[PDB]
RNA sequence: AUGAUUAAUAGGGACGGUCGGGGGCAUCAGUAUUCAAUUGUCAGAGGUGAAAUUCUUGGAUUUAUUGAAGACUAACUACUGCGAAAGCAUUUGCCAAGGACGUUUUCAUUAAUCAAGAACGAAAGUUAGGGGAUCGAAGAUGAUCAGAUACCGUCGUAGUCUUAACCAUAAACUAUGCCGACUAGGGAUCGGGUGGUGUUUUUUUAAUGACCCACUCGGCACCUUACGAGAAAUCAAAGUCUUUGGGUUCUGGGGAGUAUGGUCGCAAGGAACUUAAAGGAAUUGA
């Protein structure tokens, strides 16, 4: 009947971008929206 | 409750004990209200 | 020790009391040390009267300082189940124990 | 464990035969104590006879309850050190040593919820004879108090203790030993402190825990002598 | 020599008497451990659940009078004190520092939070001296018998101590950013201050206490409850009368396995064969 409450121990996402070399926050484009609907399109003529 | 129910019965002693104490300091003042309300060598020392 | 306790002394002759303190065994401080006599006691001092029952003893626990009165082979058996206790034995396991020795002592 | 059983050892192999007893050559001799205290009568003890026996005898230390030397139970827990001195016919000169008190009666005194206050003074006696004394004292709450305590600050503490040494300082330096140890049995010492530390804060207990002896001077037997208070032989023929 | 107002139950500085196991440098004591000198006696001492190494008739263990070394400040020690935290308990002196309180003294917004940037930081650990008593990772060795006493015994390196630098980590905890305001009762304690009262006190040396009651600031805490909060444990904050704004910094969007078109790493070296088998077992068989 002894029990002993466990101890909690202590990657986040920000660090996620910049596991790279790169930072991947610094290469993105302006619009986004525009490019999933050229992407999806590009993708089907291929 | 482990530790902490012993420190509580510590202070709850200390507390009926101080209780006893005083009243035990009242009657004896109520005592002496009462008691107040009621050889030649040894008259020279009477002071020491 | 209780009266009734202390007249086993009269009694018999082969009765002796045995006397030690929780720093002998291991240097607990603070809260360490009240958590070591919450220990040997118990809760409702059950874990003291385990002892004294199985041992045939009797345990007076003041403070920080221990004393056992009882048998010369009995008082040991009782100290070495209040010296688990300090060094961190959970209760449960060393009341387990006492049962184990508890039965040997009827059987002899 | 002499059983068949345990182990044989090395040193069991050559042991010398006791052939000789030796309370054979020992020779009885008493004990007497100063002056200063009521009861001289403080037992005897032995050596070996002279082939000398003086010399093991000089520098013998004996401890001895107050209580048997005053002839009273008052002194029961305090003990007086005496030290061979001088041998006359089988009766040992002593003198003042040291004082100490039983264990049993120091863990009385100390208890919780008061202070503890003790105070340590090396100082000599007219006489020439360093010695240490340690005094002790402890707090106590009044008729009508009601704390459950009665903790002095720091400050009582060390004004407490300054006006102790100074007591302690006074009475050894102008007085003797045989002078110091007649005030240590009335325990006017204490009263003393008692009454000069008293406005300070009321202590209770107020003892002279300990006395050693540093330091000692030359011998003088005159001076033996007279704190004890020669002898012709008789032709043998 | 000369322009403005308050003097915030904001802040800073000053002064007064205190308070503190706050810090640094000296100094004093205390037994205890080990060792050594002398001293009396003689077979064991030690240690374990039980034993063996080990020490010992050149006297061990034990006894008495001492001395030396290095640590450490028992009992007093408390739901008490100080410090930014880590931490801090012998005496005395020196050096500077500090909270609170008292003030009909002074300045007059000098403040809060804080990227950047800085000091200290338990224990262990690294470099070079000193010291080295106790305990003691590592290593060696005795015993390997018995499960409540199941890992113990002896020697013991580094270390434990200190000096000058590195290391910057703890369950370094309210498992809980900071500043300000407000929202319940109760009496215990520590420090300061105010008033009353009568005991202990005491007197032209000087100097000033202890206790009781009431009040008031600041503090470590505690008990009962929340007309509030929460699912609950519980919370005087984790509350601010149904859904949301007093100021500001940081941060977020458990226990077991499976596989890998991925990344980075990780060593050394120059000859079988028998009858498968009563071709047996046997005090027990045929
Ligand atoms: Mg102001
Ligand atoms: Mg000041
Ligand atoms: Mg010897
Ligand atoms: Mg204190
Ligand atoms: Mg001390
Ligand atoms: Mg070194
Ligand atoms: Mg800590
Ligand atoms: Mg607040
Ligand atoms: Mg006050």
């Amino acid at each position: 009947e002894q029990s002993n409450k466990q101890h909690r121990k202590a990657n986040t996402a920000k660090k996620k971008l910049h596991t790279q070399g790169h930072n991947a926050k610094a290469f993105a484009v302006a619009a986004p929206g525009k490019m999933a609907r050229t992407m999806q399109r590009s993708s089907d003529v291929n | 409750s482990g530790l902490r129910s012993f420190l509580r019965k510590k202070t709850q002693n200390v507390i009926d004990e101080r209780k006893l104490r005083v009243q035990k300091q009242l009657d004896k003042e109520k005592n002496i209200r009462k008691r107040n309300h009621q050889d030649v060598i040894e008259e020279a020392l009477s002071r020491f | 020790f209780d009266l009734d306790d202390s007249i086993a002394l009269l009694r018999l002759d082969d009765l002796y009391i045995e006397t030690f303190e929780v720093k002998d065994v291991k240097t607990l401080t603070g809260d360490h040390l009240s958590r070591a006599i919450g220990r040997i006691a118990g809760k409702d001092g059950k874990t003291k009267f385990a002892i004294e029952n199985a041992t045939r003893t009797r345990i007076v626990l003041a403070d920080s300082k221990i004393h056992i009165l009882g048998g010369f082979t009995h008082i040991r058996m009782a100290r070495e189940s209040v010296v688990s206790l300090i060094l961190g034995s959970p209760p449960g396991k060393v009341y387990g124990n006492l049962r184990t020795v508890a039965s040997r002592l009827k059987e002899r | 464990a002499v059983g068949k059983n345990k182990r044989l050892s090395k040193g069991k192999k050559g042991q010398k035969k006791r052939v000789v007893d030796p309370f054979t050559r020992k020779e009885w001799f008493d004990i007497k104590a100063p002056s200063t205290f009521e009861n001289r009568n403080v037992g005897k003890t032995l050596v070996n006879k002279s082939t000398s026996a003086s010399d093991a005898l000089k520098g013998r230390v004996v401890e001895v309850c107050l209580a048997d030397l005053q002839g009273s139970e008052d002194h029961s827990f305090r003990k007086i050190k005496l030290r061979v001195d001088e041998v006359q016919g089988k009766n040992l000169l002593t003198n003042f040593h040291g004082m100490d008190f039983t264990t049993d009666k120091l863990r009385s005194m100390v208890r919780k919820w008061q202070t503890l206050i003790e105070a340590n003074v090396t100082v000599k006696t007219s006489d020439d004879y360093v010695l240490r004394i340690f005094a002790i004292a402890f707090t106590r709450k009044q008729a009508n108090q009601v704390k459950r305590h009665s903790y002095a600050q720091s400050s009582h503490i060390r004004a407490i203790r300054k006006v102790i040494s100074e007591i302690l300082t006074k009475e050894v330096q102008g007085s003797t030993l045989a002078q110091l140890t007649s005030k240590l049995i009335p325990e006017v010492i204490n009263k003393e402190i008692e009454n000069a530390t008293k406005d300070i804060f009321p202590l209770q207990n107020i003892h002279v825990r300990k006395v050693k002896l540093l330091k000692q001077p030359k011998f003088d037997v005159g001076a033996l002598m007279a704190l004890h208070g020669e002898e012709k032989g008789k032709k043998v023929t």
